[PDB]
């Protein structure tokens, strides 16, 4: 019984600019097991409409996805994740940053 | 994917050694053999995976050729008891296995004392032809009253004695021996009682 | 362990549903069911790789499958399979694709109509003197009649006991009416033995046919004897 | 250049009377193609590529028996594998699979996989010389001696290094201008494929971003 | 495509 916490990155479709059109995302990768809670924080506020990629893993079996949100970035307006995990005993939120 | 069976029908001697193929232009895996007795089910004789490989299993010698794309079935001194239907089956790549259609095997004894003859018997009667060779063939009736079997040999093997024969009978009171087998080639020394 | 088909002979009339079973116990993931024509291949009908899943072979036209069990995978003749009569083979392999383990095999013949099915009438010919004369030998000639379906097993027996030495049944019958599409059949056995045994009074020689036909819950409204699932003898002693 | 097809399975066994979770995804490269989801109404292998809609349906209908084929063995497999280590039936558990075939420049067979994990450890693998097993433990053991006798390396190998190759190659003629494409990192942004010499991470476009 | 052919462990 191998268990792996995720390594989690917040980040952007293209080099964001501000009031131009993006994709939030944010990649959950190399965890065991798959079971996973991902959402995306608009000041500090659930996204509506988050999407997600099928589950898949890598070589050494662990499981990644990718939810992305298209969003307009916009200054002073921060962004975050919520992630939960069976390794964690409350949810990690990893903050975006340019 | 195919396999391929040669030949369709064998009829051999008791004592001959005989070779019977199956081919395809693909390769497989694993390969099987069987023999099949009419209405009864198929034994398996042997499972083949090595190219090259031989394997022997009573009188029968397998052979799974180098680029595992044909098989063959050798038979050293072939007994009546080799009599059946030879089938090949290899690997599907669906989850089952490639059936060919197999070999139609007989095994013909050696009748050394051929004493040709048609009989008559009692209960309603039957003509018995006896007695004839291995290469005499019973051919079929020409009246839907008429009925005649196919030969069938008979082993006394405590006398080990072997005899071929088949059964005529009609419906008909005025039938008689003499024009009982007159479809069949009936050989020349045959035996008819008055 | 081993592999099942019950029972070796299946008889219905045009139009009934029927199941044919299929047990194993060698622990085996895979099943299939063949069919198989009088001189011919085995035709695949349906297969099962795993419990839980099956699929169609080259013939699954008419025919139905289950799969709840890793032991059983019975097969269904339905009303829509065009020709129903064959003889049914099962077999099982530890996984699909290796070498494959069948089963006895059911012989299965369906009928236009259940008036159509009649018990063997037996006779046994006594050997010919000339025969006797001319090769020291005699030959008894069995001769099972009108009987269908071709669902019969005929035995020898002298003096009670089951003879093989000296026997010859034909391996296939014959039918009495070619042109009928459910003709009754006829079938023949000889036993050869020294004209000496033929000679002695106090041998027995006996011929048995079981028959396999109409079972307990079939309707007979015929006149004549239900024709049952039954064993038809004759008998012939010996004679100087 | 070098090109991969792969089939990634996972199959998660839930508390109790429970049925199981099954993910069928399939890959071509960095390219995903296909799926299959146990929770989804479908019930049928779908495609996630747009040059993998263009095949008729017969293609899909096969895809779908052959998937609910391999979701009932994996099922089976969950199982069995509680048995082999001795667990109760109140934990989840995991069975991973992998499969398929490398090619080279030339598009010829590369080399080849067939590997299974239970609970994120490696459980058995099939060796590259295509013939021989790694079982990893005395559970694994059991399963080594059953496809040995069995001889499934023989037809694995057979699958790897043909069939699969020829599906690999009928999906890159297909699939041009999306699979042969090559892209052209920005400094390491926008590259296609994802190999490059923080974690290579798909923008979500085809593409994907490397940080120094 | 996938495989035609499925085994257990």
């Amino acid at each position: 019984m191998i268990q792996r916490t995720p390594k989690i990155q917040v980040y952007s479709r293209h080099p964001a600019e501000n009031g131009k059109s993006n994709f939030l995302n944010c990649y959950v990768s190399g965890f065991h097991p798959s079971d996973i809670e991902v959402d995306l924080l608009k000041n500090g506020e659930r996204i509506e409409k988050v999407e997600h990629s099928d589950l898949s893993f890598s070589k050494d079996w662990s499981f990644y996805l990718l939810y992305y949100t298209e969003f307009t970035p916009t200054e002073k307006d921060e962004y975050a994740c919520r992630v939960n995990h069976v390794t964690l005993s409350q949810p990690k939120i990893v903050k975006w940053d340019r | 994917q195919l396999l391929e069976q040669s030949p369709q029908f064998l009829s051999i001697q008791e004592g001959e050694n005989l070779t019977v193929y199956c081919n395809s232009s693909s390769v497989f895996s694993s390969l099987q053999w069987y023999r099949q007795e009419p209405g009864e089910g198929p034994v398996l004789l042997v499972t083949v995976v090595t190219g090259g490989e031989v394997k022997k299993l009573k009188r029968l010698t397998f052979q799974f050729g180098d680029a595992r794309k044909d098989s063959s079935l050798h038979i050293t001194a072939a007994q009546p008891g080799d009599t059946g239907l030879y089938l090949c089956a290899g690997a599907g790549s669906q989850g089952n296995l490639i059936f060919g259609k197999g070999t139609k095997l007989s095994v013909k004894p050696n009748i050394q004392n051929p004493d040709p003859a048609v009989y008559q018997l009692r209960d309603k009667s039957v003509c018995l032809f006896t007695d004839f060779d291995s290469q005499t063939n019973v051919s079929q009736s020409k009246d839907s009253d008429v009925y005649i079997t196919d030969k069938t040999v008979l082993d006394m093997r405590s006398m080990d004695f072997k005899s071929n024969s088949a059964v005529a009978w009609s419906n008909k009171s005025d039938f008689a021996c003499a024009n009982a087998f007159n479809n069949s080639i009936i050989p020349e020394d045959t035996f008819f009682p008055s | 362990g081993g592999i099942t088909q019950s029972p070796k002979y299946l008889f219905r009339k045009e139009g009934q549903n029927v199941t044919l079973s299929c047990e194993q116990n060698l622990n085996h993931d895979a099943m299939y069911w063949y069919r198989q024509d009088p001189g011919q291949g085995l035709r695949l009908i349906y297969y099962s790789q795993i419990v839980n899943d099956f699929q169609k072979g080259d013939i699954a036209e008419g025919y139905s499958v289950s799969r709840e069990k890793k032991e059983s995978f019975p097969l269904t003749v339905t009303s829509a399979q065009k020709n129903p009569t064959a003889f049914y083979l099962c077999a099982s392999s530890s996984r699909s694709s290796y070498e494959q383990y069948f089963g006895p095999g059911t012989r299965l013949t369906v009928t236009e109509d259940l008036k159509n099915v009649f018990p063997p009438e037996v006779a046994v010919f006594e050997p010919s003197e000339a025969e006797i004369s001319h090769t020291q030998k005699a030959t008894l000639v069995c001769l099972a009649t009108g009987f269908y379906p071709d669902h019969v097993e005929l035995s020898w027996w002298v003096n009670g006991k089951e003879v093989h030495s000296g026997v010859s049944t034909d391996p296939q019958p014959l039918k009495e009416q070619p042109a009928l599409n459910d003709s009754r059949y006829s079938l023949s056995s000889r036993l050869r033995v020294s004209a000496t045994f033929w000679q002695n009074p106090r041998n027995h020689f006996r011929c048995q046919v079981q028959f396999y036909g109409l079972s307990e819950n079939d309707e007979w409204t015929q006149d004549r004897a239900k024709p049952v699932t039954q064993i038809v003898s004759a008998e012939a002693w010996g004679r100087a | 250049g070098s090109h991969s097809m792969r089939y990634f399975f996972t199959s998660v066994s839930r508390p109790g009377r429970g049925e199981p979770r099954f993910i069928a995804v399939g890959y071509v490269d960095d390219t995903q193609f296909v799926r299959f989801d146990s929770d989804a109404a479908s019930q049928r292998m779908e495609p996630r590529a747009p040059w993998i809609e263009q095949e008729g349906p017969e293609y899909w209908d096969g895809e779908t028996r052959k998937v609910k084929a391999h979701s009932q063995t994996h099922r089976v497999d969950l199982g069995t594998l509680r048995g082999y280590y001795n667990q109760s039936e109140a934990g989840s558990h995991t069975v991973q699979r992998m499969y398929g075939c490398d090619v080279g420049s030339d598009w010829r067979f590369l080399r080849g996989y067939h590997q299974y994990a239970y609970d994120g450890k490696d459980y058995i693998a099939l060796k590259e010389d295509l013939r021989s097993w790694t079982a990893a433990d005395m559970a694994a053991q059991t399963t080594k001696h059953k496809w040995e006798a069995a001889h499934v390396a023989e037809q694995l190998r057979a699958y790897l290094e043909g069939t699969c190759v020829e599906w690999l190659r009928r999906y890159l003629e297909n699939g041009k201008e999306t699979l042969q494409r090559t892209d052209a990192p920005k400094t390491a942004l926008s590259f296609y494929p994802a190999e490059i010499t923080v974690e290579t991470r798909p923008a979500g476009d085809g593409t994907f971003q490397k940080w120094a | 495509g996938i495989l035609g052919l499925v085994f257990t462990l």
